[PDB]
């Protein structure tokens, strides 16, 4: 009754009050590029990789954040949505250091596949490039700050999913910079979560430092026995050896996150 | 009588370092109770 | 210009810092003025008090604010490091802030700046070995049209030459006070050489209202 | 009709304190006609006082110039439980522009009485003022001014003995341009980094403490309550169509007599230089380029500034802005790559780092305009140094990145001969 029509590439779909561009483009089949946007944290918009024409309106709109309007066609492909993308893209990579060879990230990075899919194919950045200084958080989670893409999503998820306000921004501008401004060890029980969230190789597992790539592994989806909530997880092994424990979703146990031991 | 040639916004020449909150806290027994939103913060 | 903390002997969190009884009767009314249930507004007046009693912020002066509001130290380091006006390093007596942006620039700040560093022997960003001045440049700060100007600590110096800055630090190292404003022939913001415009005696109560009330 | 506008009367003009020459306390303003049959305003009603905004042609004068009666439409309607709240917006941010230090300096009652009409148009219960940190003399200055009139039950319980209850609150900022923008500066009063927030929801449904919220420039809520003593008719009587009134302009720069002066709108630029600044550093063919409406303006040069007037349609005809009508003036020894590379270098050190195109994109175009300075750059760079502006406009969460954007447009627009000489002499220098 509620539901409103809108248009996606021009096929209708209906949504209720509320929904976003992007949700309703999930609707289709079609998934926005993003970086900030983490459907299980509050919306940020400030990556701006989600932008996305609004037939007749001469403004790209963020889709993870702008509410569909009734009778909106999304071109999620257009002339327009493509620069913009190209645009985004090429100011995250200005910065960001060569790593990928000696990244954890490399071969399951959004970054770069996203970079592949909707990125250019070459740079024109003929500068020098940021350098930060890394922080410690930890034991479990390995920090190289100079790879963040200041998505925000480890801010999030701490002050949300964690309850632990210890993450945050300091400075402004292009040295704006996540973390924590003291020493301060980020130790919750569902810390190694923010592993998984961050997009970029930015936070990576200590135990698991350098000791495989995607690609490579096989993954045997099962449950854990940490405790009693029987968390779905995925364990990657390869040549008959386990590598690490990744979350497996279940909406209705442990969504996307493990615990510290499960992990 | 008339008089446009001489500057009267001298007073500031001689506030300190308090002078503004000092104002505000004066200002304090004027002001309305002001609304609430049910709870001591959003961490309540 | 580190946005990250490391503790040293002079700034740790148990650097003793705690507000005078008279700025806790001054911290309650600046809470008041915000929704209850909304204590977080407080934060950025509460800073600067903080600042205005101890000259700059230690991270135990972070601290002292987070728990007096009942917010997380982190929110506070937010905001501490984001704003440009709070030090989180100590500045001298007084904090010398030379605008260069291109109106002042233009109209020739360049030398307002070399002037400073010629009479008081430092850079830009250093203090002098006797802890007296700082020296900075900063973006603009809202007085244009009375450019070159410079603000030590809450006064505007403006329409400067070299030797009126000169001045001024002179009057500066021996405890005086100097009147801020202008140096040159005017005394705010209007036309050097006469007034073009309001020159009529200013109309009073009831001039030109509409019918009607 | 009218047909050219300028020569401003005396009785006309509305900051009639401009220059500080008489007593800015509550006893010279009274005597200037501030505060006078307030009641009777507010008893009109807010769709009365708004009515009178729409009529008077009211445009914002904080630099985006939207039409301020309507704006001030949104919040006229009934409480949903939440207080309502009006921001005035007084960070006086921009470089070049310092028109409203003077209003809350010299003026400050025209600025709290047109916080409580203001205020009662919205059905605000109270008025929040954003001061910079750096105006401490001036915040200073104003909170006088509140205790005066409070003191005088003008503001307050039953403000003017009107039956409406309003409060006056002053914040002070802590030195950020940023916190000039309208959400940026409410994300700064709830005490957090003023870091712009998306729209939707629109300050007018979700704004400060998540409440119905209208942040207004000083000038625009100072000039409110004449309006509706004057008829918003009388004000409709200046400047052109959609340009109406009176505005106050900085000119600042290469000029005999720099100074801040009200006119009226639709001025010619030429006569406004010439007129009240004492005209161009060496004689009007000595000029350059003028920035006509405050650093985010683009550049125009002199063979546009000798008929151009000075109105928000007239200036984005000539492919820029009135902005906050701050005109920075350079004249012919001005280094135009430095003066515009130094504005860059600004917005470098102004953005809030919030959102990548401006966050990455403006350091990027500093180090940029840096070299260009230098001559260290191959002509091909101007053509991208343009294509990369035009990624960081219209992409970014709030309008600085589309501030910092235009100023570069508007030096390769009238200036690539400049930036390619350079670049020859550069290369013939270490060949
Ligand atoms: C970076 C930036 C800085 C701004 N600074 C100011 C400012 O200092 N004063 C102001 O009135 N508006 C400023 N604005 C414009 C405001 O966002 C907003 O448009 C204005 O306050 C609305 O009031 P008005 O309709 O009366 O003009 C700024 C905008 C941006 C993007
Ligand atoms: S985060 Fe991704 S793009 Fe960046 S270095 Fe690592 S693998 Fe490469
Ligand atoms: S560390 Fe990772 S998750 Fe956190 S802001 Fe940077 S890129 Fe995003
Ligand atoms: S455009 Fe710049 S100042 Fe505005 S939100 Fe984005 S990063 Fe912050
Ligand atoms: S996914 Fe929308 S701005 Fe980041
Ligand atoms: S440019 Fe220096 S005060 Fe504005
Ligand atoms: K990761």
């Amino acid at each position: 009754s509620n539901l409103i029509e809108v248009f996606v590439d021009g096929q209708s779909v209906m949504v209720e009050p509320g929904t976003t561009v992007l949700q309703a483009c999930e609707k289709v089949g079609m998934q926005i590029p993003r970086f900030c946007y983490h459907e299980r944290l509050s919306v940020a918009g400030n990556c701006r990789m989600c932008l996305v024409e609004i037939e007749k309106a001469p403004k790209v709109v963020a889709a993870c954040a702008m509410p569909v309007m009734k009778g909106w066609n999304i071109l999620t492909n257009s002339e327009k949505t493509k620069k913009a993308r190209e645009g985004v893209m090429e100011f995250l990579l200005a910065n960001h250091p060569l790593d990928c060879p000696i990244c954890d990230q490399g071969g399951e990075c959004d970054l770069q596949d996203q970079s592949m899919m909707f990125g250019s194919d070459r740079s024109r950045f003929l500068e020098g490039k940021r350098a930060v200084e890394d922080k410690n958080i930890g034991p479990l989670v390995k920090t190289i700050m100079t790879r963040c893409i200041q998505c925000t999503r480890c801010i999030r998820f701490a002050s949300e999913i964690a309850g632990v306000d210890d993450l945050g921004t300091t400075g402004r501008g292009n040295d704006m910079q996540v973390g924590t401004y003291i020493e301060k060890m980020f130790m919750s029980e569902l810390s190694g979560n923010i592993i998984d969230i961050c997009p970029v190789g930015a936070l990576t597992s200590k135990p698991y430092a350098f000791t495989a790539r995607p690609w490579e592994t096989r993954k045997t989806e099962s449950i854990d026995v940490m405790d009693a909530v029987g968390s779905n997880i995925v364990v990657s092994t390869r040549t008959g050896e386990v590598m690490r424990i990744l979350p497996r979703m279940h909406e209705d146990i442990n969504e996307e996150w493990i615990s510290d031991k499960t992990r | 009588p008339f008089d446009n040639t001489t500057y009267k916004n001298l007073q500031h020449h001689d506030y300190s370092t308090y002078t503004f909150l000092d104002l505000n806290l004066d200002l304090s027994k004027f002001r309305m109770p002001q609304p609430s939103s049910g709870r001591e913060s959003p961490r309540h | 210009a580190l946005f990250v903390h490391r503790d040293t002997p002079e700034n740790n969190p148990e650097t003793p810092f705690d507000f005078t009884p008279e700025n806790y009767k001054r911290i309650e009314a600046i809470v008041k003025n915000y929704p209850e249930g909304h204590k977080a507004a407080a934060v950025l007046p509460v800073l600067d008090l903080a600042q205005r009693q101890n000259g700059w912020l230690p991270i135990s002066a972070m601290n002292k604010v987070a728990e007096i509001l009942q917010v997380p130290p982190m929110r506070v380091y937010e905001v501490a490091t984001f704003y440009t006006m709070y030090n989180r390093k100590p500045v001298g007596k007084y904090h010398i802030q030379v605008c260069t942006t291109t109106p002042c620039m233009l109209r020739n700040s360049d030398s307002i700046l070399e002037a400073i560093q010629k009479k008081l022997g430092i850079k830009v960003g250093e203090t002098t070995p006797d802890k007296l001045f700082t020296l900075i440049e900063v973006e603009c700060l809202g007085a244009c049209v009375n450019a070159p100007m410079v603000q030590i600590n809450d006064n505007y110096y403006e329409d400067l030459t070299p030797k009126d800055i000169e001045e001024i630090i002179d009057e500066l190292k021996a405890g005086k006070i100097p009147k801020p404003g202008p140096r040159s022939g005017r005394f705010s913001c209007e036309p050097a050489g006469g007034l073009t415009s309001l020159t009529e005696p200013p109309k009073g109560p009831g001039f030109g209202v509409q019918a009607g009330l | 009709k009218k047909t050219s506008f300028g020569s401003l009367k005396d009785e006309d003009r509305i900051f009639t304190n401009l220059y500080g020459r008489h007593d800015w306390r509550l006893k010279g303003a009274q005597s200037r006609g501030d505060w006078y049959k307030t009641k009777e305003i507010l008893l009109k009603g807010p769709d009365w006082i708004l009515g009178e905004v729409k009529t008077s042609g009211l445009r914002g004068r904080g630099g985006a110039g939207f039409p301020t009666g309507l704006k001030w439409s949104f919040m006229n309607k009934p409480s949903d439980g939440r207080p309502k709240y009006l921001v005035v917006n007084a960070d006086e941010g921009e470089p070049g522009t310092c028109k409203d230090r003077e209003i809350i300096r010299h003026d400050p009652h025209k600025l709290v009485e047109g916080c409580l009409v203001g205020g009662r148009a919205m059905g605000a219960r109270a008025a929040y003022i954003y001061i910079r940190g750096e105006f401490y003399n001036e915040a200073s200055n104003l909170q006088v001014a509140i205790r005066e009139a409070y003191e005088a039950g003008l503001i307050g319980k039953n403000a003017c003995g009107s039956g409406y209850d309003f409060d006056v609150f002053v914040v002070r900022g802590a030195g950020a341009y940023i916190c000039g923008e309208e959400t940026a500066l409410i994300e700064s009063i709830e005490g957090k980094q003023g870091k712009p927030r998306l729209k939707p929801p629109f300050p007018a449904d979700v704004g400060v403490f998540g409440c119905p919220t209208t942040v207004a420039n000083v000038e625009t809520v100072a000039v409110s309550p004449t309006i509706c003593r004057r008829g918003g008719a009388w004000f409709a009587s200046f400047g052109r169509e959609r340009n109406s009134g009176t505005k106050l302009f900085n000119i600042s720069g290469h000029v005999n007599n720099p100074c801040t002066v009200e006119e009226e709108m639709s001025v010619p630029l030429k006569e406004l230089i010439e007129k009240h600044a004492g005209g161009v550093t060496g004689g009007w063919d000595n000029l350059l380029a003028v920035i006509p409406g405050g650093s985010s303006t683009p550049l125009i040069p002199k063979s546009v500034c000798e008929t151009v007037l000075m109105d928000f349609d007239a200036l984005i005809q000539a492919q820029t802005g009135l902005g906050t009508a701050a005109v920075i003036v350079m004249d012919r020894s001005t280094d135009i790559v430095k003066a515009i590379a130094r504005l860059i270098e600004f917005y470098k050190h102004e953005s809030c780092g919030q959102c990548t195109p401006c966050r990455e994109g403006v350091d990027w175009m500093n180090k940029v305009m840096a070299r260009f300075v230098r001559g260290d750059a191959r002509p091909a760079e101007i053509d991208s140094l343009w294509e990369i502006s035009k990624q960081i406009e219209g992409h970014t969460i709030c309008a600085l990145g589309d501030g910092a954007a235009w100023p570069v447009q508007g030096l390769i627009r009238h200036f690539r001969p400049e930036l390619e000489e350079r670049m020859q002499q550069f290369a013939q220098q270490h060949q």
